[PDB]
């Protein structure tokens, strides 16, 4: 989490937006393509279902919304997929 | 009241329970019974035991309690998992991957048998499907998909041995045996359709809606007073029952509610009492009959604003009742359903009742379990 | 692959690298050296997958990048 809002916060500047915003789509931190190949379904959703529940405080959810709004306001799509990757923010 | 509850912060997601089978016919709660996870830890099926009864357990906790005992994980949620005997098990992936155990409850551990890779498919997009309803009758097999494939198998085979496909399929929410070897669906269209193990074809064997206000009904299951009557509930918050082998027909159409039945399961010791849990926020036990005057199981529980055990009987000598089953006139009333949240409560996956006893795993991170369904 | 368009008088082919004593750099496998794809598995199994990434669309991606080297 931490290492996420630390992304957030580097986001500012709009070519490194562009920058973790095609980078995070090369590597698919969370689930975007269902093609098997590796463990699909995983990620923020599996901590949230555990651990954050136990705690009653529940923060990574919030701050990865702000990352998806930082990036989609800063850094706008130019591309999501073409039978290359898996078009459309749809899945999130 | 009504037989308070043992909770047990099992601090786990629960999505499916089931009995572990011994077949035949007896009236114990199946002590080992095996769990598919909603996210416990990772996606996996566990094996739990549960010390059967108020007899012999009022202990371990307060009123019993079920404990780990082995596990092995799996790829795509157990949405379900169903058993062919009384040690194959038989559960669908998330991947679409249909998976089959030998368990060993004296070496604690799960056999990986039998796997059929291939299960229900996107066209258009080549991708994966899980399976909405998997079909047990030992040893014949049957899955049934989002797509609308049927997939029949005989047991031990790890390729398809037929799945039939059609000019016309469509998304299927929840099956039931109407005979040995006759099945029925609610779908998604507000369609009830009909098939025979033996004889199918290209598209639906058989389709139905009528009048009646047609909804995405969810979920279905024959009484535990008759099996070829059968119940289901769909959107709009009306329950509508049905006489078939061949041919449908309305027993009820209850106004038992005014929102989607999510799911709907029955009470053994009672064949005319119903369970409903809703990811709609609440679950409810469904009670015959209405009004507070009989004990009140519409609104029962919520920690507060509890009520419950009104009575008064005739002797019937100037006196005279009537109630709602004696009309045959469709759009009957209301039923009694009570919602019930103890301090707080989150989704409710996984429940299951034998006799008046009931368990339930849940989304709170724990479970929930009665000797009595009643008082 | 599949070389299924043999026509005939073909092209060229490669070798595997030696080292030194019977020491082998190797993009292939010998008896059991090299895995499948998933990350996940019924029976507690875990392993690779690098070649579908860059792809929504597979065109039988065959290429290596690890060479393993044993002796």
């Amino acid at each position: 989490a931490e290492l996420l809002k630390t992304l957030a916060a580097f986001g500012k500047s709009p070519e490194i937006a562009a920058s973790l915003w095609q980078s995070l789509e090369y590597t698919q931190i969370l689930q975007t393509v269902r093609a098997t190949g590796l463990r699909q379904g995983v990620g923020i959703e599996v901590e949230l279902n555990e651990i954050e529940s136990r705690c009653e405080e529940y923060p990574l959810t919030r701050a990865f919304c702000q990352l998806i709004s930082t990036l989609v306001e800063s850094s706008f799509p130019t591309n999501l997929g073409a039978g290359l990757r898996a078009p459309g923010f749809e899945p999130y | 009241m009504a037989d308070k509850f043992a909770a047990k912060f099992v601090s786990h997601k629960i999505s499916r329970t089931r009995w572990r089978p011994v077949s035949a016919s007896s009236l114990q709660q199946p002590d080992v019974f095996a769990t598919g996870s909603w996210d416990n830890e990772e996606n996996k099926v566990c094996v739990w035991a549960t010390s059967d009864f108020g007899a012999t357990s009022l202990d371990e906790e307060y009123q019993g309690d079920p404990k780990q005992l082995c596990d092995i994980k799996h790829p795509g949620d157990v949405m379900d998992m169903q058993f062919l005997d009384k040690e194959r098990i038989v559960t669908g992936s998330s991947t679409g991957t249909v998976t089959i155990f030998r368990h060993h409850e004296n070496n604690q551990t799960l056999s990986v048998n039998q796997r059929w890779e291939q299960a229900h498919y996107h066209v258009g997009s080549n991708m994966r499907a899980p399976c909405t309803a998997i079909v047990c009758s030992s040893p014949e097999i049957v899955s049934v998909g989002e797509d609308g494939r049927i997939n029949c198998f005989r047991a031990e085979s790890r390729d398809v041995l037929r799945t039939i496909d059609d000019a016309d399929s469509s998304t299927m929410h929840g099956v039931t045996f109407l005979r040995t070897t006759e099945i029925l669906t609610v779908n998604s269209v507000g369609q009830l359709k009909l098939w025979d193990l033996r004889k199918q074809g290209n598209d639906p064997t058989q389709i139905f809606s009528v009048t009646g206000e047609r909804v995405p009904l969810h979920c279905v299951d024959r009484h535990p007073n008759q099996q070829h009557v059968v119940a289901t509930g769909g959107q709009d918050g009306m329950l509508c029952i049905w006489d078939v082998r061949h041919g449908k027909m309305p027993m009820s159409l209850l106004n038992a509610h005014e929102a989607e039945m999510w799911e709907v399961h029955f009470h053994p010791s009672n064949p005319d009492h119903l369970f409903t849990c809703s990811e709609d926020g609440s679950l409810w036990h469904w009670d015959a009959s209405a009004d507070s005057e009989k004990p009140t199981f519409l609104l029962g529980g919520r920690s507060t604003f509890n009520i419950s055990r009104s009575s008064i009987a005739p002797p019937n000598a100037n006196q005279s009742l009537a109630c709602a089953w004696l009309s045959t006139d469709p759009t009957k009333g209301q039923l009694e359903i009570t919602n019930l949240l103890p301090s707080s409560t989150l989704s409710v996956n996984s429940l299951d009742v034998l006799g008046q006893n009931l368990v339930c795993g849940t989304d709170a991170e724990a479970i929930y379990v009665t000797r009595r369904l009643f008082s | 692959t599949l070389m299924i368009d043999m026509g005939l008088f073909m092209g060229r082919s490669f070798r595997v690298g030696w080292g030194p004593n019977w020491t082998l750099v190797h993009n292939g496998d010998k008896l059991s050296e090299r895995l499948n794809a998933e990350e996940d598995r019924d029976m507690d199994t875990i392993d690779y997958g690098f070649l579908p990434k860059p792809t929504s669309a597979k065109s039988l991606t065959e290429s290596p990048f690890k060479v393993h080297v044993e002796k």
